[PDB]
């Protein structure tokens, strides 16, 4: 069968560190999208701060709400397709701010 | 491209290295305070590399004329980071003064008085400030005052005669009219719609703040000499000024320490709950968790998990650093206290002042790094400050339980603690103004050299009823042993901040829905309040301070009332007392002949 | 035959006639106090015949002009008697006059003040006066003093009004200038070479005898404020006056009393020797036979027996009489006293100071009738305090067996006891001086009916430094509230008295051949000074006082030097403490707003 | 044999009390001398005072001094008798003032 490892790394502080994080690069299996091709397979959330220097990070917390559709935790999908899924991906230092730094969109078909 | 959009980018970037380089002068400060071997002198590097790389933005933000700045807030960046500040001058002249700036820092930081004893010397520290708060001989309280102000102050005299030069000249190339102009410039405000404020219509706001907290400070003041004749017979005379030596500290800058004399209900079961605590086993992180807990109920954040895992609170002396209580906004999402904890009553408040700014520090950090800042001096004070008076109600103390219900609460504890307060408070606000008072009459050039001392003493026995306890030639420089003289600070904040600081709670009481006298209130619980607040404090430097108390209070200029009005039930109180007693003082009188 | 000559005889018939009289007046009064039944009302008879008698003998001495009188002695008789004095009246107003000093003289001596306790009432005797000396209840005191200037005040006003009238009618027809200057008359003297006074000479030499004594008065005054102030909290301002009712006495004629509160070094073994007595069995007996063997030592007579026999010194309380301490010359040989005696340190003084009138008395009573006197009023005072000095020091205490040599007599126990004396003694003084100062005033028709009051309290905080605790209007009347204010006696008498008083002391040790301090001096063993003493004692009246001074002092007129000279160490140490205290006082002070 | 009061009885003030005593009777049994007849006698001095109402009398003293002649306690008298022994009688109030109301004077023979 085939795993999924849906992967948030990020790295902080641009002309405002806490703002929102500095990059973020969002990732399906190390590519942008991945199609399940053997029926049963698993798929979890993995969140990557890389280190920064400060004790800082660690108060940066980047998590995926819930969103446009019925489950909660077929194709997976960095990126915009037709009659996806949503599940926004929020970042935010320490509940002060929330910034939206993407998306997982997905597509069913029972 | 619109000189505006060309200067938003270069301000991005500038932010950028800024806090890069921000949090590597602030994690060395931290490291010289905080840890082990190789930490001691990394710190002078890294701020030295700081101050090179300002002093480059400045010389390339003179290129983006403000004239075309639509933009309100890179505006005011603009404009702050482009100050030509102290390179405005010739290198020599520039170097000289860095040259006096640390000869001055450091004579006061290790001046030492000692006694056919040359090897036995006390300090600043425990030193002469254990004995200036506790010993009750005259004569030695008069030698710790004379001694500290004769082996560290004369030394201060020919330096500090230069430093007004050099830095005068440094305002007046920077078209202030002088180094005290300089300093106002702070209050200032240009170019927003009736929110202004004129560099010289501080020293007036202050002026005629001042007559109108003169009565109250006089009734306090001829009150105490009262009590204080009854601790030292013989010594005072109820016609004029006090003793210098004998307020309780090496200044008299607050009178809250030696108290236990000026008590009026001394019959009164004691509201320090001091040993309280240690009956309960309370460490000092039992201490922040609780002033933690206190913001948490106002509607404010809990601190940073690494605050909590970086942050020193107890005191290593195992490692040595320096216990004077601080709140450290180092850039990169990071904030910390250094504070060397007692389990105490004042420690516990301190506490409580210091996180207040913390939490100042972290409301405001998403700002532009330019204006992460208090939205004048002594704003950020204040907001510490307010903090305390909510955290030491009995109110306070009784639900947090550290003090039983069971706690009469009478008209009688009332002035008891009241007391203490304006001890601390309206004890230092004539001496603050004074203090500046003087050096904005130096700095304009209006006291010289030869009178310097003399025109400072008049003006101690005539503005806040204090006498030298000795004769003081012009070899003497007085204001100098203080810290903020000979470290540089503008001291005039004091007092706006203990303004403000009622003004504040005034409002935020307010909205709190409070009932009684003002001093009673405790905002905790109330997210009304909390909120009032944080929509000044996450403002930073970013409106002019004028609207950022607008925000608060309804005033765009500061207030005295809210403060009389917090002292009212004392200050009715003390013309009872002074009913008989003799309210005010003579310049004349002088405790040597 | 020369009319002096046949005045001779006239005086000679005279003084026979008026010593039978007196001996009558004065042997029936002795009975008012002295003795069972029948003794109440004859004393009141026996002296109306005195007054019959004294009466006609003038109107039969203007028969005697004095311009042809060549015997000195005989002139000054015939002046005596020769004076219409009262008499010389509308018979009404002089009958008017003496209902109005009756009336006066009884509401004082039966006088009440009341609580809606009107049954129960305290008198001046024990009543209040023993209130006055130990209550240290402010509104007790107040309330003591007061209801007595208020019950016994007011009525006294509309009768002292009207005896100001006729009692100057009487001095403006007898050629004086008002009844002021009619008393002074006293310390008069006419035609006798360079050894004059003039009646108004000695206002001056009040007045210029006080500017002297001004100055020691004013530190002691500023020094018992400052200890009051310790004893009530309050009440007592350190710039203004000292509230009436706090001054040990009813009227705050001496100071002497309240001085547990104003002592310096309450440390000391306490010099009041009244329990040594009682611990050696002391009876009243003990105390006179042992102030005779005083007198004895000093070349004076032992108390004529008969004296013994029949003089009340001890109070029988089971008969009831007048326990004010009295010295009785009836006539023909007869000298007793009555005292109603305690063992006590005081009523053992009293004792020296009753004998040495008696002393005084015994000297002279071989001049004529008519000049067995105190050379002017205030001799006799001051020979029986001077007395009392040479009694009341360590140096007598000592060797008379009633305090062991043992005792150490340091500078410490030196103000302990001096300053007990000023209480006393400085203490009236300016007291005394306003006193008059403010009937001589109303006498002359200065004060207008209109003012009387609000000119005596401006002299009193002005003169005294003594503020009234209320606002008295012109219903009250209160220098009448004083005996001898009421009972129509000149007062100045205490200020004089008190100034020789201590030019005798000082000539008077100086025959004793004295060495240290004026106070340690104690006469007795000295023959030397007793003769010098007698040497005037016995002359009476006889020649001019200021001659009769010159006998024992060395000036015709009084002087203030040796009084200050006593107190000399007193006066440079209360300097001392009054370098930081404020010394004097502002009549503009009022305890009551 | 003859005996002999020799008495002497005053009173006391005049127009002063005190000075003198204001009169003294001075006897030899009554009248004014006495010759003595029958070998041996005895002689006498009472002195006695007039109640006068003050303890001042009692403080008066009148009492014979010594004087001229040989012997100190033949004819006596009051009044002088050429070759006579007066011994003369001194009166004092309190031993202040002394003044000598007379004498009783001898006459002796052998
Ligand atoms: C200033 O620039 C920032 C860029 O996002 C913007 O949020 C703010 O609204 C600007 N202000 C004005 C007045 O244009
Ligand atoms: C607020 O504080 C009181 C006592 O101070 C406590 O009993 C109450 O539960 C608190 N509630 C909240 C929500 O913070
Ligand atoms: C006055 O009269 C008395 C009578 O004895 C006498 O002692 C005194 O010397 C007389 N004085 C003069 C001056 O004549
Ligand atoms: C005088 O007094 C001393 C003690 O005071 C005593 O010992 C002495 O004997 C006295 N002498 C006479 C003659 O009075
Ligand atoms: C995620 O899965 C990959 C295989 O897809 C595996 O190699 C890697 O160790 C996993 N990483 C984590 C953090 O679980
Ligand atoms: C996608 O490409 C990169 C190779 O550079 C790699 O990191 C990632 O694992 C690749 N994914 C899969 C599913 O092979
Ligand atoms: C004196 O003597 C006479 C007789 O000569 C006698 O009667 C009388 O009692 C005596 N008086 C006194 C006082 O002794
Ligand atoms: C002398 O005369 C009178 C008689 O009146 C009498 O008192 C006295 O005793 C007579 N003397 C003698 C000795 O008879």
């Amino acid at each position: 069968h085939t795993d999924i490892n849906f992967t948030a790394t990020a790295s902080f502080g641009g002309s405002c560190y806490v703002c929102k994080p500095h990059q973020v690069n969002i990732s399906l299996n190390g590519n942008t999208s991945v199609c399940v091709r053997t029926s049963h397979f698993s798929i979890r959330y993995i969140y990557n701060r890389v280190k920064s220097g400060s004790p800082g990070d660690s108060s940066w917390h980047i998590y995926l709400k819930s969103g446009t559709c019925p489950f909660s935790f077929i194709c997976f999908s960095t990126v915009e397709v037709p009659g996806s899924c949503n599940f926004p991906l929020e970042a935010t230092w320490h509940y002060t701010s929330y910034t939206i730094v993407g998306a997982l969109y997905v597509t069913w078909s029972e | 491209s619109t000189i505006e959009e060309q200067a938003k980018t270069f301000l991005d970037k500038f932010n950028h290295e800024a806090e890069d380089l921000f949090y590597q002068s602030s994690l060395a400060s931290w490291n010289y305070n905080t840890n082990t071997e190789e930490n001691v002198q990394n710190m002078n590097n890294a701020g030295d590399k700081w101050s090179a790389f300002l002093k480059e933005q400045s010389t390339l933000a003179q290129m983006y004329p403000l004239q075309e700045i639509q933009n309100l807030t890179v505006k005011l960046q603009l404009q702050a980071l482009q100050q030509n500040g102290s390179s405005v001058l010739s290198e020599d002249k520039s170097k000289r003064l860095n040259t006096i700036l640390n000869t001055m820092s450091t004579i006061y930081s290790t001046g030492k008085v000692c006694n056919d004893n040359p090897q036995e010397c006390l300090l600043l520290e425990p030193g002469l400030n254990e004995i200036m708060a506790n010993s009750l001989d005259y004569n030695e309280r008069l030698w710790a005052w004379e001694s500290w102000r004769s082996e560290v102050g004369k030394q201060l005299r020919p330096l500090y005669e230069e430093y007004v030069v050099l830095k005068n000249e440094m305002a007046r190339a920077n078209h202030y009219e002088d180094y005290g102009d300089y300093w106002r410039g702070d209050y200032e405000v240009n170019g927003v719609d009736g929110y202004d404020y004129s560099r010289g219509q501080l020293i007036e706001d202050v002026e005629h703040t001042f007559e109108e907290i003169k009565p109250l400070y006089e009734h306090l003041h001829a009150y105490v000499r009262a009590k204080l004749m009854n601790a030292y017979p013989s010594y005072i005379s109820p016609i004029g000024c006090l003793p210098a030596h004998l307020l309780g500290d090496m200044w008299g800058r607050f009178w809250t320490n030696l108290y236990s004399l000026t008590v009026p209900f001394g019959q009164k079961p004691n509201i320090d709950v001091t040993d309280a605590m240690v009956d309960q086993a309370w460490d000092a992180q039992r201490i922040f968790k609780e002033a933690e807990k206190f913001f948490v109920s106002v509607g404010l954040p809990n601190m940073t998990q690494g605050f909590w895992e970086n942050s020193m609170l107890t005191d290593p002396g195992n490692q040595k650093a320096v216990c004077h209580p601080t709140a450290w906004d180092l850039g990169k999402g990071d904030f910390r206290i250094l504070m060397c904890t007692k389990v105490t009553m004042d420690d516990f408040l301190t506490a409580h002042h210091e996180m207040g700014h913390i939490q100042y520090d972290m409301a405001y950090a998403a700002q532009p790094f330019l204006l992460r800042n208090g939205a004048n001096e002594g704003f950020h004070e204040a907001v510490g400050e307010i903090m305390s008076l909510s955290a030491a109600t009995p109110k306070h103390l009784k639900s947090i339980g550290l003090l039983s219900p069971d706690f009469q609460e009478d008209n009688e504890t009332e002035i008891n603690f009241l007391l203490k307060q304006a001890l601390t408070i309206v004890g230092t606000l004539p001496f603050t103004y004074m203090l500046e008072k003087w050096r904005w009459m130096v700095f304009k050039g209006e006291i010289p050299k030869d009178q310097w001392m003399k025109k400072w003493w008049e003006m101690k026995r005539e503005i806040v009823g204090v006498v030298e306890p000795v004769p003081h030639d012009e070899t003497y420089c007085d204001p100098a042993s203080l810290f903020h003289v000979s470290n540089d600070y503008s001291f005039i904040r004091y007092y706006t901040r203990t303004l403000y600081q009622f003004q504040f709670q005034e409002a935020l009481c307010q909205a709190a829905k409070h009932e009684g006298p003002l001093h009673k209130c405790d905002i905790s619980n109330s997210t009304e309040a909390g909120q009032k607040l944080f929509n000044m404090l996450r403002l930073g430097k970013s409106e002019p301070w004028t609207l950022a108390l607008e925000n608060v209070v309804g005033a765009k200029n500061m207030n005295v009332r809210p403060l009389l009005n917090y002292f009212e039930p004392l200050f009715t109180w003390l013309k009872d007392q002074n009913k008989n007693s003799f309210v005010g003082w003579s310049t004349d009188w002088s405790p040597y002949a």
